[PDB]
């Protein structure tokens, strides 16, 4: 699963 | 004498892989007499040569200013890898060495609380939405504000204050037009900390 | 459960006698069932009754929020006087106690350097004046920007970063319209730290 | 001597 921020990718676990 | 500055990378940069975290080495008050500056970069001891160095800019006592930026790696910095900058100048008695690295100690997940507009605030022309964060280690954190998948830049956030136990806390405060709040729009509180799953948590706020 | 927040007073407030430094005790997530909150204030152990307590404001899980502010004295806080807040609620297993006080250790005077607009910046529509501060203890500091005895609010300042030796450092960055800079106006960098004579130093910047 | 700030008094030694 991946968390994003306003379009840009944050981090994926 | 010329002073050296070694800045750690933006916590948002070290936590977003779409971004590139960089350690900056600033050198100030560098004289006309001896203006050449030689940068040496080290990682836990091992020298690295990937670094990029920008040209000089002028200063005030008719001196110069030099900057060297070194790309660090996300997973690297977060481990606590020690970064060193060695600045050398002909006007220097000896080479100057500054050292910066992610703080040691047991990492802790921040708690996020949201404080809707006060009864007073609601009469004023603009309202203040608040986000309170506590119990986090290290102080490296990135609190930002968004509404409808777009950024809200009209906010101020206190520096991390040390807690009595050993963690940290801070308060961020977004000021928005009341009509926008009253119109039922949702406002999110983006928090990015090392000890967050995917380095991300979000509490939001609506009328 | 209801969480407690004990905020130290603004460093500008504790350093300006024309202002009144105040320690704030916030209580969040207080239930409908047991909404009464009893604040106790202590100074090094000695209780004080001068404190003022504002009424409640609503929260989200249909809960409440209470705040108590205690005027502290300039000379008092700077000595390192310990301040305590005891929050009591019927929904609380025991009384919760938070403690905040000016950090111990040998106080140190900050050094202030100024960085005029870059060669790149000077081509852009707005220029960035920079102020670099280092070697200060404790991290309590107030960097502000002024031009012609009036405030400049269009700036951002990093949080105090811990130095390798044991002091602190930060960078503040004012963004101004280029025409104003080119017009020869002077821009001052106001720094207020405990270890400053009269809690004030100023480096300024002009074309 | 007294240092001031934009009109308001800072501190006096």
């Amino acid at each position: 699963d991946c968390a994003w921020h306003l379009g840009e990718l944050v981090w994926c676990t | 004498g010329p002073s050296v500055f070694l800045f750690p990378p933006k916590p948002k940069d070290t936590l977003m892989i779409s971004r590139t975290p960089e350690v900056t080495c600033v050198v100030v008050d560098v004289s006309h007499e001896d203006p050449e500056v030689k940068f040496n970069w080290y990682v836990d001891g091992v020298e690295v040569h990937n670094a990029k160095t920008k040209p000089r800019e002028e200063q005030y006592n008719s001196t110069y200013r030099v900057v060297s930026v070194l790309t660090v790696l996300h997973q690297d910095w977060l481990n606590g890898k020690e970064y060193k900058c060695k600045v050398s100048n002909k006007a220097l008695p000896a080479p100057i060495e500054k050292t910066i690295s992610k703080a040691k100690g047991q990492p802790r997940e921040p708690q996020v609380y949201t404080l809707p507009p006060s009864r007073e605030d609601m009469t004023k022309n603009q309202v203040r939405l608040t986000c309170l964060v506590k119990g986090f280690y290290p102080s490296d954190i990135a609190v930002e504000w968004e509404s409808n998948g777009q950024p809200e830049n009209n906010y101020k956030t206190t520096p991390p204050v040390l807690d009595s136990d050993g963690s940290f806390f801070l308060a961020s405060k977004l000021t928005v037009d009341k009509s926008r709040w009253q119109q039922g729009n949702v406002f999110s509180c983006s928090v990015m900390h090392e000890a967050l799953h995917n380095h991300y948590t979000q509490k939001s706020l609506s009328l």
